[PDB]
């Protein structure tokens, strides 16, 4: 078992300290590594440290800026990160890497570091009314656009969960402003648009701002 | 014979719940007690009971300068290497007996204690070393072994190896790959002052005969 | 610094097929090459070490080969739990480097193309901005293209897109995409559409959206 | 030791101007010479160098009655099949290794030697066969294959097929579809003098000590 801690939002040029606690194996015997993964990218190694701390090595992207350390009495690995760039936004993982000798590998659950100058803001809420644009008989897409928030996790639904069947919520896009948006959609018969209430439910949990908003069909 | 009566703590050696890895073997010192070995050599438990410089049935007649009990787990096909003059990864890098060894090597299969359904990996042995181990030397280091010309700097890579490997023990293994618990009883039979003696009953002291 | 190229960037397959993926090093690394599997939001799991040795508790259907510069991972008879992203990593020297992992992302075949589009809402208009929602939905290939029609000009650079993951039962994606325009732009222009281009069909598809004209 | 001469003719195997087709693979016998395997293994260009039962550094310390060197061209993604226990049209119909193979497999990309701008079709492989090859069996036959019930009578037809197919090596092919030159080295020890050995190293002379 490995458990990383110390992530979250940071201002560019700032500092952070990651930590990782080890349980159920002899952590003190091994090299330990930091590896990262930027959102939607591949794996990238960051740094290694020897079993006793005597030797340390880094990727040239982070050398000088980051420091790796451990203490084996506390079964703990650390990464001091200084001069944080937007480039350093990633999940960071704590790992034992196999080379040429058989052994059990361990990777932690990973912790997310976000580096940007945006700040917490609520969901800009924008339901989509079909109004006989893009409809035919047994088909009409209801939709809901959500915008301009900085912490990632915004949750959405149709008709207070009663219209869950066939819902598509697309993964959030980071805009050039440094703020996120997503949209959420369901396909329903055009004749049914006057029957159900067609609320888009939206909840930005880090803002604690929840709002549920009506689609107004046939309106233009 | 001396007039002590407390029996030696062999139950604490043979019936311990966890044994050590063979690279990090346990040693217990046995002293100031009565050693009844018949509880060992009359047991049906043991797949090996090989004595060196002594015979098992004679042990209850003797006195011993000191006694050591050494304990570890190995494979069934490695029990061969726990004897004087042997060679192989265990004899060479984990546990060495002297050529002049006096003592007994005792082993039993423990596949019902030291194996787990997904594999048990708690037990390890040293795979690499610069030089062979001396008799009763122990090495618990975890420096990266340098197999070639370039320094490792405490990191695994090309020709740079972690020195220890695990025994993976599954209940389904063939018997040469099952775990064995090994006890080595080691002693000096030289007539130096002796605090361990067999269960012998002393007479009166008769003079001028 | 050793560069690793993973040759198929994405694969499509069905349960019971054999699969192969390949990794190619910029210098010889002997047998020093790990393989990992990763699933969305989880950590990577080691499958193969050295270049051929199967890791403890990994299924025997995975196998590795190579010693030098060219390496392969095979999955002998593919299963519902194997649809993941796969990475090679060299173990030879520092820095430790990874290949850009192969996706194995179709869970099972179906032919189905499917295309649709949606307008920039009046309940969105209150933003002082327009945001179109081009919206091709439940189609089996990922591959598609989007175009725009504002006052019959074709817009570019001013766009973004997003895709939901390959559906567990359907093996279909859905895509959304957005042109966005200021108040000074979206009232100045009056004719609007997306157009969706997709190689599963003989033609693009387009529908009239008419922001500030309906 | 006497000074090193009569080196084995590996340059005639590795640097031949043209290689065999894989169905008609060449075998060269190496005997009565000094074999420096580390001069092969330390050379650049090998995309594969894989040894079974041996290591290249240990081969310089070993002697053999013969070495066989087998050579051919295959597709870059077929090199996977030149190993113990493999299956597929190369391993099954063209060139089979035994499961108890002692030897090394060497391969390199030959796109600049073996592709042509018009496509190179001089290299062939066996597409169809009755049954799988035995280890180190060869089959240069051109008898029309029968998938149907009728005797094909040496004429191609509905499901009567010519058994050999060409590769079409174009310089613009993807790397898995490019030509690879393969050498397999098999090491043979008999009840006979070991005529192939690694080179014996010498110090200087030291007189008057
Ligand atoms: C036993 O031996 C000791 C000397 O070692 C002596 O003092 C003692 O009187 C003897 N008898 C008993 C019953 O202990
Ligand atoms: C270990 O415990 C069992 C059960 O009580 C017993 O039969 C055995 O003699 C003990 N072994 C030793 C060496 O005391
Ligand atoms: C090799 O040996 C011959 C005699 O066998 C000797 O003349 C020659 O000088 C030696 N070669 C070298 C380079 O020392
Ligand atoms: C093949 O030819 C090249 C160029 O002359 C040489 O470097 C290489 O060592 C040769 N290989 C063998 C096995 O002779």
């Amino acid at each position: 078992q490995l458990q990383e801690s110390g992530g979250g939002l940071v201002q560019p040029g700032g500092s952070l300290r990651l930590s990782c606690a080890a349980s159920g194996f002899t952590f003190s015997s091994y090299e330990m590594n930091w590896v990262r993964q930027a959102p939607g990218k591949g794996l990238e190694w960051v740094a290694v440290i020897s079993y006793d701390g005597s030797n340390k090595y880094y990727a040239d992207s982070v050398k000088g800026r980051f420091t790796i350390s451990r203490d084996n009495a506390k079964n703990s690995l650390y990464l001091q990160m200084n001069s944080l760039r937007a480039e350093d936004t990633a999940v960071y993982y704590c790992a034992r890497l196999i080379t040429m000798v058989r052994g059990e590998d361990y990777w932690g659950q990973g912790t997310l570091v976000t580096v940007s100058s945006a700040s917490t803001k609520g969901p800009s809420v924008f339901p989509l009314a079909p109004s006989s644009k893009s409809t035919s008989g047994g088909t009409a897409a209801l939709g809901c656009l959500v915008k301009d928030y900085f912490p990632e996790p915004v949750t959405v639904s149709w008709n207070s969960g009663a219209l869950t069947s066939g819902v598509h919520t697309f993964p959030a896009v980071l805009q050039s402003s440094g703020l996120y948006s997503l949209s959420s959609v369901v396909t329903v018969p055009s004749s049914s648009l006057g029957t159900q209430t067609y609320i888009c439910n939206v909840n930005h949990k880090p803002s604690n701002t929840k709002v549920d908003k009506k689609v107004e069909p046939k309106s233009c | 014979f001396p007039n002590i009566t407390n029996l030696c703590p062999f139950g604490e050696v043979f019936n311990a719940t966890r044994f050590a890895s063979v690279y990090a073997w346990n040693r217990k010192r046995i002293s100031n007690c009565v050693a009844d070995y018949s509880v060992l050599y009359n047991s049906a438990s043991f797949s090996t009971f090989k004595c060196y410089g002594v015979s098992p049935t004679k042990l209850n007649d003797l006195c011993f300068t000191n006694v050591y009990a050494d304990s570890f787990v190995i494979r069934g096909d490695e029990v061969r290497q726990i004897a004087p003059g042997q060679t192989g990864k265990i004899a060479d890098y984990n546990y060495k007996l002297p050529d002049d060894f006096t003592g007994c090597v005792i082993a039993w299969n423990s596949n019902n204690l030291d194996s787990k359904v997904g594999g048990n990996y708690n037990y390890l042995y040293r795979l690499f070393r610069k030089s062979n181990l001396k008799p009763f030397e122990r090495d618990i280091s975890t420096e990266i072994y340098q197999a070639g010309s370039t320094p490792c700097n405490g990191v695994e890579g090309f020709n740079c190896y972690f020195p220890l490997q695990s025994y993976g023990f599954q209940p389904t293994n063939g018997v040469g790959y099952q775990p064995y618990r090994v006890v080595v009883l080691s002693f000096e039979l030289l007539h130096a002052p002796a605090t361990v003696c067999g269960p012998k009953k002393s007479t009166n002291l008769v003079k001028n005969k | 610094d050793i560069q690793l190229t993973q040759s198929p960037s994405s694969l499509s397959a069905s349960v019971g097929h054999r699969v192969t993926i390949t990794c190619r090093a910029s210098q010889s690394i002997s047998s020093y090459l790990n393989w990992y599997q990763q699933k969305p939001g989880k950590a990577p799991k080691l499958l193969i070490y050295a270049a051929s040795s199967l890791q403890s508790g990994v299924p025997s259907r995975f196998s590795g080969s190579g010693s030098g510069t060219d390496f392969t991972l095979t999955i002998s008879s593919l299963q519902p739990e194997d649809f993941a992203t796969y990475y090679c990593q060299q173990s030879y020297n520092l820095p430790r480097t990874f290949g850009g992992g192969t996706k194995l992302e179709v869970l099972g075949t179906v032919a189905a193309p499917s295309v649709f589009i949606f307008p920039p809402s009046d309940e969105q208009l209150k933003s002082g901005t327009a945001s179109v929602v081009c919206l091709l939905n439940n189609f089996y290939p990922r591959e598609a293209k989007v175009q725009w029609k504002v006052d019959n000009a074709l817009q570019s650079g001013n766009s973004q897109e997003s895709v939901t993951e390959q559906d567990s039962k359907d093996s279909t994606y859905s895509l959304s995409s957005t042109l966005t325009l200021s108040k000074a732009d979206y009232e100045k222009h009056k004719v609007y559409a997306c157009e969706v281009t997709h190689q599963g069909l003989s033609s693009p598809v387009t529908k009239s959206f008419n922001r500030g004209e309906c």
